[PDB]
């Protein structure tokens, strides 16, 4: 690019409201076909894609989400929905814009777009200005010098897309690959009952009226809002060392595991993590320490592989927000082999998920750092 | 706190166990009757009588009628009613509030003591109930100016629907003040209660006394609690009035005055139909506006009422809504008329929440008639410790941050600053475009995140290697 | 405080934005709906839950993009109020266009 | 339908689980609190929003693990009801242990 | 109810047909690493 | 019981009573007294019974 000029945004842009919608059908199960794309995670379940006055999402418009946000951007990928607040941005001119280009340039200004605090509509403000343009090279080689840089950006967006795809296939194949190996073990491995591997501790919760018991401290606290991770070394909450006077808790060792028993299961998969610090957890979950006949990683990956059946074993317990009983969680038998079939196969499956799992020794250290430096390469490339 | 907590507990014992809007009237009547009981005692003993009798003077009665205007008797007070516990029947107070409210001569502020109503199911249920209530009321720890201080929480027992939080009262007090030691203070349209009227002059009575406190409000029980609010807090008598009615439809005094300071607090949805159905198209104060205020945005009708009653020596201090870009075509030009001169001095935003379920912050518009003329938008969002105001509710010195910003045009990074007159002529006169200074701006570096990612991929290669090796157990 | 109470304020602000701006376009007046209906929602807690406990409105969205996927429950409730009011003002604008623009001919 | 109305049902079911089971332990009776307080929450829409519009309860959690991070808003409201009731029944159980177990000595 | 709940919408996966698929993903990913590393210098 | 409902005729073989806030099954113990040999009852309940 030889000549760089700043141009207003609304000069080469047709903005429009979405077309009229009546798409409140009562069931929109996965057997249907349209991609309903929304804000945040841009996918809700399907609907029938024809003859509803559907906007049908042609070859490359873009969108904006939302009222109060005006920041979320997604490529209209192939042919998708119009999902009732998708305000549409396209161009009248076609020989200059190629508005995936201005998709790639619109996410380069986080100045005002990182401030969502008040209740406003911002349509005219981004409708004004600005954008950097290779004008006045139009229409000879304006988009021709943009071809190299959109090749850069398209290959790098493709890098992010393929990394998400291989992370998906990695976790899928790894989740099932945990369980031809290490499973149906014969013959014949002792079906040792849980709780006969070690005196595991219940939990306990202090009341949060006392500021002296709550304001400071260094004992780590475990609550299921901080769970959902893998290999928790610390959490959001550190509880007071004096507060164990009436915490009704037990101080557990530094090679422990922890398991939720409230409101994560009965809908989805219960998480688990190697907890590495001596910590305390609440009423609403349980702390598990095993005893000397084992490696604790083996019990961890055993529960993390058999979670889909130990949630089945005591699933309902009424229609409650409370969940799985203590007794049927206590009374499950896992195969516990000889000592040679612990450390080797747990180093196998532990090296495999320390390939996978977040963060340190994992793929996200690659993925988000590529995202960060991709955004920085965008900002470095787009100056004059 | 010191005696906030003990009298707090003894008074919150009384709240049980039904809807407090009705028996709060009995609580108001009991505490008001006890304040009369001790105020008139403080007059007449200034050491003679522990308890009184029924005297027949009619001259010694009429001396406080022109002076205090609470003239019932000597021995019809709460210190003297405690001999008559569960006194059959309940509505002798309905007699005992009538002859103090004869009050024809002179200067009444009466037609006022109709708080203690009659419900109740029968008379004996009322008798046992007010016996227990007066037992809890006299059982309060007496101690002496702080006696209405717990009554402060009695005006905020619902707000933990519209009175004030106290830090806003101190803010509007320190914005109406100071440097204007001249007649008069104060005027108040949409008065609500006298809480925000209180801490301006109740702290600054020794600064100057000038004239009366001028209120007006709509709701009848709110009118009653407002006209007892400044009564109970040891403020004087003479011109401290609150009138009844809508301030828009019935403003008075018209002549009195272009004032020196006003305070207010308007609620949302206080609407009225424009533009107009009434004769306020042809009024004495909306001719400066040109076009008039629409229905659901009746807040700026108060601020167009405000420039009527204010002198160029004096200044304004009111609060408004952040829900604005231009508010229709009939208020963008009203904001244009506000910025058309140097009507607005400063504007100050706050932080969410530090209110009672709003959950958003507010605008605070401070006006005068004085030429500089830069529309300095000294907003704030942090800090503003908006979690709780209990960091020294007496003297926080948190406005000392704001008064220090108020000192001389403070251009503070990650804070507001003195912005120009024609910086806002470029915008459509919003609040705030400037400044909102640019926190959490984060970017990256070329090569630091990639040799890392290369090491991560080389960890991934040997992970692939022992994946391929360990396919056979 | 029903749904109809909030609908009356949104109704009157719609009549303001059609009337005193004198706009004769469908799309610009639907942007005026985006102005007015968002400015007619209540702000107190109990005044929102009274409309939520009233008739007309339901809990569930149609567009989950109105939801901030976080603890902001009152934002979700306010967005549901906004969505129901925008549907009713689709119908109300298609009424009041041909109701009002035929009326202003003088 | 206030918070106190739901608190009375949870109060009486707590007195049931302490009384007719005759349990003399703190932890097992707090599991009985987990039984009773979860079974005393309402189920109608307006009967939940009337308690939410009432006093006592607030919107925000302390543990966000009670929140299903999804469109299930009524689950979040029910979990807030559950959390407020479990705190009040912490205090109520620490009352009723030494209030009741001294009473049953006969 | 616990009984019966007869075994609807229950799903499992495949052992090693998806591992060489992810291996092909990684062989695309090596030249993805190289196309990032070469294009990281302007 | 405070009342005489321990010894009533519709509760002759069954078992101990139904408490206050879980008064659903008092209707169904009332049910199978008022039924013949021949026919059948069709009642509705809360789902959330584990053992209550």
């Amino acid at each position: 690019g030889v000549e760089v000029e700043w141009l207003p945004l609304g000069e080469i842009t047709k903005y429009e409201q979405p077309t009229k919608y009546l798409v409140k059908a009562k069931d929109y199960h996965d057997t249907y076909t349209i991609p309903v794309l929304t804000a945040g995670k841009t996918f809700i379940l399907g609907y029938t894609n024809e003859t509803h006055g559907i906007y049908q999402a042609s070859k490359a418009p873009v969108i904006i989400f939302d009222d109060f946000t005006t920041a979320n951007k997604w490529v209209d990928f192939d042919f998708k929905a119009k999902s009732s607040a998708m305000k549409m941005v396209t161009s009248c001119d076609d020989n200059k814009t190629l508005l995936k280009y201005v998709y790639y340039w619109l996410n380069t200004l986080p100045s005002e777009f990182a401030e969502g605090d008040h209740k406003r509509q911002w349509i005219s403000n981004y409708s004004q200005k600005k954008i950097p343009i290779p004008c006045p090279d139009n229409p000879e080689k304006s988009l021709a010098i943009q071809s190299e840089i959109v090749r850069i950006l398209d290959k790098f967006t493709a890098l992010t897309a393929e990394l998400t795809a291989e992370l998906n296939m990695r976790k899928k194949q790894y989740n099932y690959y945990r369980d031809q190996l290490l499973s149906f073990k014969e013959g014949e491995v002792e079906w040792k009952t849980l709780g006969e591997i070690g005196k595991w501790y219940g939990g306990g919760t202090p009341s949060k009226n006392k500021i002296e018991f709550w304001e400071n401290g260094s004992i780590p606290w475990i609550s299921p809002k901080d769970m959902g991770r893998t290999l928790v070394d610390s959490s959001e909450d550190y509880i007071t060392e004096e507060a164990v006077l009436h915490s009704s808790t037990k101080l557990i060792p530094a090679n422990s595991i922890a398991i939720v028993v409230r409101s994560s299961i009965l809908d989805k998969v219960l998480p688990s993590a190697l907890i590495k610090v001596p910590a305390t957890l609440n009423q609403d979950m349980k702390a598990v320490i095993p005893h000397e006949n084992i490696l604790v990683k083996y019990i961890y990956h055993m529960i993390g592989s058999r979670g889909s059946d130990i949630l089945r074993a005591a699933k309902k317990t009424g229609g409650s927000v409370a969940s799985i009983d203590s007794k049927k969680l206590f009374s499950f038998k896992i195969p516990v082999p000889n000592i040679n079939e612990q450390q080797r196969i747990v180093e196998i499956l532990d090296k495999f998920d320390t390939l996978t799992n977040s963060i340190t020794e994992g793929l996200p250290r690659e993925i988000e750092l590529r995202q960060k430096q991709y955004e920085y390469y965008r900002d470095l490339l787009f100056s004059f | 706190a010191e005696l906030h907590r003990q009298i707090w507990q003894i008074a919150n014992d009384v709240r049980g166990s039904v809807d407090g809007w009705d028996f709060k009237q009995y609580v108001l009547g009991a505490l008001f009757y006890r304040f009369i009981s001790e105020n008139f005692s403080s007059y007449i003993e200034a050491t003679d009588d522990i308890k009184d009798d029924a005297i027949k003077t009619k001259g010694y009665f009429i001396y406080p009628s022109q002076l205090f205007c609470n003239v019932a008797a000597k021995a019809n007070t709460n210190d003297r009613l405690n001999a008559d516990l569960n006194s059959i029947f309940v509505a002798i107070e309905s007699s005992a509030y009538g002859y103090p409210s004869e009050a024809d001569i002179k200067g009444l502020f009466a037609d006022f003591d109709t708080t203690s109503n009659r419900l109740g199911n029968t008379v004996k249920d009322k008798n046992a109930r007010l016996a227990a209530v007066l037992k809890g009321v006299e059982g309060l720890k007496l101690g002496i100016d702080l006696f209405g201080d717990a009554y402060e929480f009695l005006i905020s027992n619902y707000a933990a629907e519209f009175f004030t939080p106290q830090h806003v009262s101190k803010l509007i007090a320190q914005l109406a003040m100071h440097g204007q030691t001249h007649v008069n203070k104060i005027y108040d349209p949409a008065a609500g209660s006298g809480s925000l009227l209180l801490q301006a002059k109740k702290q600054f009575d020794n600064h100057i006394i000038e004239e009366g406190f001028f209120g007006q409000e709509i709701n009848h029980t709110t009118y009653n609690l407002a006209r007892m609010n400044m009564f109970l807090h040891n403020i004087n008598y003479d011109k401290f009035d609150i009138k009844l009615g809508n301030t828009l439809t019935e403003p008075h005094f018209r002549d009195e005055k272009p004032f020196d300071a006003i305070v207010s607090n308007p609620p949302y949805s206080v609407k009225w139909i424009g533009s107009d159905d009434p004769t306020l198209i042809n009024d004495e104060r909306f001719a400066p506006a040109g076009v008039l205020a629409p229905k659901s945005k009746a807040d700026f009708a108060f601020v167009l009422h405000a420039l009527n009653y204010l002198s160029a020596k004096g200044r304004a201090a009111i609060v408004c809504f952040p829900g604005i870009f231009y508010r229709g075509g009939a208020e963008q030009k009203i904001r244009q008329y506000l910025v058309d001169n140097n009507y607005v001095e400063t504007v100050i935003s706050l932080a969410p929440n530090l209110f009672f379920g709003t959950t958003i912050a507010v605008n605070i518009l401070v006006l005068s008639k004085h030429k500089t003329d830069t529309n300095v938008q000294f907003i704030d969002a942090s800090e503003l410790f908006k979690k709780e105001t209990n960091n020294n509710i007496l003297t926080d010195a948190h406005i000392e941050q704001i008064m220090q910003v108020f000192a001389s045009k403070e251009d503070v990074a990650h804070l507001a600053k003195s912005v120009a007159f024609e910086t806002v002529v470029a915008n459509d006169y919003n609040l705030s475009v400037s400044s909102y200074v640019e926190a959490k701006d984060n970017r990256e570096i070329i090569d630091i995140a990639e040799l890392n990612a290369e090491l991560k991929t080389t960890v991934s290669k040997i992970d692939q290697l022992r994946k391929d090796i360990d396919a056979i157990v | 405080m029903t749904y109809n109470n909030v609908f009356d304020h949104a109704y009157e602000m719609l009549k303001e934005n059609i009337r005193y701006d004198d706009i004769r376009d469908t799309d610009d007046l639907h942007d005026a709906i985006h102005m007015a209906a968002d400015n007619a929602v209540p702000h107190y807690y109990a005044d929102i839950f009274s409309v939520m406990a009233s008739e007309g409105i339901d809990l569930e969205f149609e567009d989950s993009g109105l939801m901030p996927d976080t603890k902001d429950v009152i934002r979700i409730l306010q967005a549901r109020i906004y969505e129901q009011l925008t549907i009713d003002l689709w119908e109300d604008a298609e009424d009041l266009l041909n109701e009002y623009l035929e009326e202003v001919e003088e």
